[PDB]
């Protein structure tokens, strides 16, 4: 914001959800506001098959944005939300959520406002016994309502 | 349920002055018994859990079969200077939504209580339900006035003009199956539970008016619409019966002289809006103020009142007529980021 | 509100009553229908006239895995011939709390067929066999 | 656990399966705690079709594990295990097992518990004459339901 | 490791008054009583490992299951009886005194004598600086008389101390009957958790108060605003919710150090330094030691910046490190080189407000 | 760091006229009042908050809730008393004199000495350049009285000048009824969205006029051709549309000067070039100092064009930026150096014709 043709940096990920955040968070790699169409084939009077009519439909939800805390560390705080929605409880597994994007410097511009976030899978890393990465707890996340902003 | 009933008055004594819970009617009863002294508490009660209902808050400040005030008897109790004894020890529940007084009115029509005390006592219930800003007051009326002695009796002798009271005319005539009798009981417990039936499925959305009285028998008088409108716009309810329909309640109105407030739908759907907001605020202690509790705020709040609007409680052709949230730089300077922040936000009802 | 309760078909509970038939796994059909009777007014032109007559209930289709207490149906099934037992079943729906959206009981049963396991060498599934219910209200 | 953020490097796996170990074991692919959704969509009497409901379902379970023992040296207990759940013999083939991640040293942190397996597939790698890297006996590992923890 | 506790009273069996233990819980029966007797330390200890958090050092005193008053409770040079032993320990991050207002109970003690052993306990926790008092007040009292008795009997005006108003109706499985206690134990817990799950930073307040049934005397906020200005917590039941400790602040004066968790966070920063700065055996007695002395404290403290726990938009706002020349002068003799330490500390808020309107 | 606007008339309660203020809209309720009586200072900065841009720079004066006349709205070198004491900020970019005519309504002003308030504003503003004057005219005056007003009475003829004919019936919620205002408040808030959305180039114009619910008289394309050749604006009302601010000129009979974005945007110009060439302290009195002054404006300017806000199909013919020894002759005095600047506007259309046929 500083200059006069900002873009933002890859390097500005932070969220606030009601369930307890981890220090470094690798990824979050999917975000849509996906909405669809029709078609409809309309005929005037002269002859032609006129142009695509097209319309409005639903603001399609489902946009789980898989996150990758890297680092299953002591912390059970992602396996306790799962295990929540697994046996219902959804008093306590239905939580509102945010993603924050901060600028060149940190400081928050644009916030994703989240309406339902759900966390349906819990997937860990290959334990593969001689390579160099960590270990990526990767987290999907499921909506209600789409994002917001 | 949210809708949680309390209210005090003369019954054979079990926890005098402590308000505890009654769930089932058949757990009043293996409290204080049943209808035995006269006492209008069972009354108030049984009709309560008759008519819909789900729980109730009870003190039973006087006792079964010796003195009456607005103190002692079936009257406040500021908790013996402690405040958390009786009628002040109400404040120590926060868990209620309306409050009624049924049993004072004994006093008046069996004892010597006179008029001024009670003008006094419900006053000072007025105050008090005012001053927690969630429950509103169900006042009863004097006993056995005709068409114009209740409304010069209201506007010269009683005048209360407050924003958490409404009122109910006539009385109500109820049998007991235990003793095979009708007495002339005080128009709250009956009405009260009407409130508890509408909230829950018409939607509290909707002032809970217009509905049967289930469990009454007959009224003192049959208030005719020629008096109607001549009653309404002073504030005052009728229960008026109807060829064919049973015993309606007439009227949504409050005793709040202020045009913006003088519905009761309006009034009782802003204290379930704050009780839910306060359930939903939370992290009282929480952290540093900073800057994300600004936007944590306001997209909490925004996300409860979005859907409220999409049930329809709200009016408004899109969602940006039916509220306005704002939580930013312009609400909340540096200076009273030093003590605690602010917010602001506006829903719009309608009613008919 | 608390964001709603809303229903669900995966979660439930299926039972019977009376024999020792346990519980079921799978519903199917469960409808209530009225007859109504189609009289057309000859002199006004523009609709026919509906009026109802009578209620009934059809049948219901209940499915669980071959399990060894099978035996149980079929000693149900051929007792019409010493004398039969009507118990009374259950259809109720839940969701995963575990708590109840809606719950039917049925007033008196009846077996009306039994369509055993289809045994197959090369389909991979597991054997389900059918009991038909046949009806007589609901409860309340 | 020794800093903030040191997460779990991944060279720390092993199993703790009823039957026999091994001394090698030098993979261990996905595990997931998968569960999908539903989708209702209902409308308000406003007439937005509304937010797409998503409500919850069974935990799919069904999860496979390609752990893979490299080596198929004389320990024939792999193939022991799926050759006995081939003629039947549930009283020795469902064998509930874990599998243990362990700190930065080796020591345990977080445990899979995986409440029954039942190693429904061995695959012996490619021989080539000629060709490097070993024999891998990779092994797939089915549920009954899903892990914990 | 964490935050260490340290309680004091009368324990039926085990060593006596003079060492100190690190027990755990079942360690605890192994080594003392269980609930017997109307002891209030076990049920203290219970629930602060019901509470979460562990390392709790409790210490034997007089009657061990007595008339305390303040001989059985203060011993100095003696290295026993109570307070005066515990000096001999640092590991100590907070200290409670339960059971201590049992003994007043059964009397023998008077009130007035009473404060003879918190305000001594006091002085010996401000004396050696890392260490928080919880005090508790005296049972059967209302919303005039905690007042009453804080401010004009009591008026410590401590830095170091916290007071925790509502007793609580615990749990005795013994007789299976509930008991009154007070809430040291169980606010002690809090601290432990609250420090260990969201940072110490954080000013331990409306966490759940585990195992805790019923209150004594509910708190409503037409009455809690006169507490809080005065500086006592409060414990109060949210229906829709479970209990939870509110207010969280000292009882000093001073305006600096009102917010508790500023006292508790500063007492974290004092123990980091202080295991990571240890050259005291004094053998490079020379003037460019202070290159590691400030290296090894500002590398730790902008660590603590990236989480974010201190405020300031860059390193620069957020502390201020200095220990070269300007602040060591000639100082032949051997007092050690001095530091100039500051971390501007987060200042939490406690008040929320709502402007509703109707357009 | 905006179009920082400032403002003049009379409020309540708050400071006197002697500081200039700096505001945000609940700030000013906080320090002034909340339409209180029929003071327009109140309206006017309320829509111009309403309607985009921030920095409102409001002035008190004598009255506060008077007969101001020509003194009160001049204090010269007491720094105090209205247009005396905005010289003393330089992040003003626009003034404006709102409630000035209030008093002429209420009388005791009379119209002739109206016009020495705002020819004086003339020359105040002209006396340091980077800002522009908001004029506003007499109410309840048709399309005959105002080209006679402007010509004959007030024929100001200056460069720094904007003129927006009809009034705005704007709300006042205190007391829940309507009023009619000056709209110099309004339009104020145009050039700060204007230049924050499309950039400062584009003219303000043909931007919705947010808060105004109804005009005062309604202006046609049979009268504005009247208006238009001697330079003042108007507002109208767009059927299908809403009310949107037509023209955009301004009251120099100058043909090099007649758009209003040509005097907008060298403002900006100018104003960009001060933060960039700060030398002042004539530190290094060398000759090969002005290569950077040169250096630094080029690259700015070259920028500019890169926006497409220059006419010219290149970086040539577009600036002309030229700092070399002719025009920086051997004076030997501290003049200091000397910088030849252009930079070639666009030729802001104002016309649309359309041709039509039947064949």
């Amino acid at each position: 914001m500083s200059l006069p043709k900002p873009e933002d940096v890859l390097v500005a990920p932070n969220f606030g959800i009601q369930i307890d955040g981890v220090m470094v968070e690798y990824l979050n790699s999917v975000s849509n506001l996906q909405i669809e169409q029709d078609v409809i084939r309309y005929q005037q009077n002269q002859g032609t098959t006129g142009r695509n009519n097209v319309t409005l439909m639903p603001g399609v939800a489902k946009d789980g944005s898989v996150q990758v805390e890297r680092g299953m560390s002591q912390s059970s705080v992602f396996t306790q939300w799962i295990n929540d929605s697994m046996a219902g409880r959804m008093a306590t597994a239905r939580k509102n959520a945010t993603i924050i994007v901060m600028d060149y410097e940190d400081n928050p511009v644009k916030r994703w406002n989240l309406r339902n976030a759900w966390c349906s899978k819990v997937v860990a890393g290959t334990l593969k016994a001689g390579d160099t990465n960590a270990l990526t707890e990767t987290i999907t996340i499921v909506f209600e309502e789409l994002v917001v902003e | 349920g949210t809708s949680v009933a309390a209210f005090v008055g003369l019954a054979p004594t079990g926890p005098l002055n402590e308000p505890t819970l009654v769930t089932n009617w058949t757990q009043y009863v293996a409290a204080f018994g049943d209808f035995t002294g006269g006492y209008y508490l069972a009354h108030s009660v049984y009709g309560f859990f008759n008519n819909g209902g789900s729980a109730a808050y009870v003190v039973r400040v006087g006792g079964s079969a010796q003195a009456e005030s607005a103190h002692p008897g079936p009257a406040q109790y500021l908790g013996d200077s402690s405040d958390r004894t009786g009628f002040g020890g109400l404040e120590a529940i926060d868990e209620i939504s309306m409050v009624a007084v049924p049993d004072l009115m004994a006093a008046y029509q069996r004892g010597a209580i006179d008029l001024e005390a009670v003008k006094a006592v419900q006053l000072g219930l007025i105050a008090h339900c005012e001053l927690m800003g969630d429950r509103v007051a169900i006042i009863d009326p004097p006993p056995n006035q005709n068409a114009r002695q209740i409304r010069v009796w209201r506007q010269e002798t009683a005048g209360y003009d407050s924003k958490y009271a409404a009122l109910y005319y006539p009385w109500i005539k109820s049998f007991d199956p235990a003793t095979g009798q009708s007495r002339l009981v005080p128009p709250s417990g009956h009405v009260a539970g009407i409130w508890a039936r509408n909230d829950s499925e018409r939607g509290v959305h909707k002032a809970p008016a217009n509905e049967v009285v289930r469990g009454a028998v007959d009224l003192e008088l049959q208030i005719t619409r020629g008096e109607q409108d001549l009653l309404n716009p002073i504030g005052v309810n009728c229960i008026r019966s109807f060829p064919g329909r049973g015993i309606r309640v007439w009227g949504a109105r409050t005793l709040s002289s202020d045009p913006a407030w003088r519905y009761l739908n309006i009034r009782r759907y802003f204290n379930y809006l704050e009780e839910s907001i306060l359930i939903g605020t939370q992290w009282v202690v929480f952290e540093p103020n900073d800057h994300n509790l600004w936007a944590r705020i306001r997209r909490n709040v925004s996300a409860f009142l979005v859907n409220e609007w999409r049930n329809g409680a709200l009016f408004g052709q899109s969602p940006d007529q039916a509220y306005y949230v704002k939580c930013d730089e312009e609400t909340n300077p540096p200076e009273s980021v030093d003590l605690g922040r602010v917010v602001c936000e506006i829903g719009i009802a309608p009613v008919k | 509100m608390t964001r709603k309760d809303p229903g669900s078909s995966i979660w439930f509970s299926l039972a019977i009553d009376g024999e020792s038939l346990g519980y079921f796994n799978g519903c199917e059909g469960l409808s209530t229908q009225v007859e109504v009777e189609q009289r057309q007014e000859g002199g006004n032109n523009g609709f026919v006239w509906q009026l109802p007559t009578r209620v009934t209930y059809s049948n219901i289709r209940l499915t669980r895995p071959l399990t060894p207490d099978t035996a149980k149906v079929a000693k149900w099934i051929s007792s019409v011939q010493t004398g039969i037992q009507r118990p009374t079943a259950q259809i109720s729906a839940l969701r995963a709390d575990g708590s109840l959206v809606a719950r039917w009981g049925l007033i008196d049963v009846l077996p009306v067929s039994w369509q055993g396991p289809s045994l197959d060498p090369g389909s991979a599934s597991v054997a389900n066999e059918v009991l038909e219910i046949a009806h007589h209200g609901f409860t309340d």
